[PDB]
């Protein structure tokens, strides 16, 4: 249990990274690439959080 | 009046997808560069990488 | 409406931009200032009076 | 300006007027004041000045 929750957690916060917490994507780049400033500092401030 | 006047509208539809692309836009590729840390853009996916 | 398929081509929105007859933008998820900048598969326009 | 290339200029906004001759820059804090100027401007068959 000792190792098992270790791995656990790891394997939690790597696969948190998939949601996109009411952003349009998850991606970033994509996010940067696709929209403006104004509303881009919001979706990843979004993110971020 | 302006509000009754007609309007030509035109609603263009573009598909945003994992998929392969025909589209693009008027900037183009260049050379490759294979086992070297660089910036990428490919198909409008940016990043940088290896 | 006359649904059109623009597909295998380099889409130029300067070009558009460009014309006099261009008066109201308005784009929903992707920066009308980006057009430019990304790929897609096929692009669907429909015009109407 | 021609009244309607006046809505270019604005912060990271493309545009040949405002790439060509200024930018406003992406953090600018302003105000934009327009007014059609036909009896100051205009002439009869065209003010070619500006």
């Amino acid at each position: 249990d000792v190792v098992n929750h270790n791995a656990q957690a790891l394997n939690t916060l790597v696969k948190q990274l998939s949601s996109k917490f009411g952003a349009i994507s998850s991606v970033l780049n994509d996010i940067f690439s696709r929209l403006d400033k104004v509303e881009a500092e919001v979706q990843i401030d979004r993110l971020i959080t | 009046g302006v509000g009754h006047q007609p309007y030509r509208v035109v609603v263009l539809s573009f598909e945003l997808l994992h998929a392969p692309a025909t589209v693009c836009g008027p900037k183009k590729s260049t050379n490759l560069v294979k086992n070297k840390c660089v910036n990428f853009n490919f198909n409008g996916l940016k990043g940088t990488g290896v | 409406w006359n649904r059109k398929r623009i597909s295998n081509c380099v889409a130029d929105y300067s070009v558009l931009y460009n014309l006099a007859p261009f008066f109201t933008f308005k784009c929903y998820g992707v920066s009308p200032t980006k057009l430019n900048d990304l790929c897609f598969t096929n692009v669907y326009a429909d015009s109407f009076v | 300006i021609r009244g309607d290339e006046v809505r270019q200029i604005a912060p990271g906004q493309t545009g040949n007027i405002a790439d060509y001759n200024y930018k406003l820059p992406d953090d600018f804090t302003g105000c934009v004041i327009a007014w059609n100027s036909n009896k100051l401007d205009s002439k009869v068959s065209g003010n070619y000045n500006y």
